[PDB]
């Protein structure tokens, strides 16, 4: 109880059928130096 | 004692159980996740415990091991694939056509317009190649409150 386990899930690859989603856009935004994101 | 390529999930033990607090990528013996999921805590694999090698804050990136070694990078105008480690939930796949990031006094990132819970942070993003574009789970919450997240990478 001391640290975090890892576990494995699965193996990484890109798969042909993959379901699409999403939506593309463009946003200008500032990065603070702790490595924040804002618009 | 090498941890074997793939995806691994962080999972935090506490006096109400165990949650998966956020995933990795393991490729050429080092850990590779984002900084928020761990904020340089340790990790333990079969009894072996693993520290952070490399850490930098603004990227969001750690790495248990050794040097980062995902060297995969964004073209810009490939279509890119999310492995979504969600907690308690089977991975899948999802492809998009990436959005952007146009950062004051810099330069572009490429972005992923995708709802993930926390505990997903940490997933690969990857090309048609099969090779790891950036890791998900750092972004903004746009005007419809969704999530957006950019394809961390080195």
């Amino acid at each position: 109880m001391d640290g975090l386990e890892l576990r494995k899930l699965g193996e990484v690859s890109w798969e042909e059928e993959a379901e699409i989603s999403g939506s593309s856009a463009r946003y200008d935004v500032t990065l603070s130096e702790q490595g924040e994101f804002k618009l | 004692e090498y941890l074997e390529d793939g995806i691994y999930g962080i999972f935090q033990s506490t006096f109400l159980g165990a949650s998966q607090r956020g995933v990795g990528v393991a490729q050429g013996g080092v850990f590779h996740t984002m900084w928020h999921v761990t904020r340089g805590a340790f990790l333990v694999r079969n009894g072996k415990k693993l520290v952070p090698s490399w850490a930098s804050v603004k990227e969001d990136l750690v790495a248990y091991g050794g040097s980062w070694k995902l060297d995969g990078r964004w073209d810009g105008e490939e279509e890119v694939q999310l492995i979504a480690a969600a907690p308690g939930k089977n991975v899948v796949n999802v492809q998009t056509k990436p959005s952007l990031f146009k950062v004051k006094n810099g330069g572009e990132i490429g972005a992923v317009a995708l709802d993930y819970p926390s505990g997903t942070s940490g997933s690969p993003i990857v090309n048609r190649n099969g090779e790891v574009i950036g890791l998900y789970g750092n972004g903004i919450l746009v005007g419809d409150n969704s999530f957006v997240s950019a394809i961390s990478q080195t």
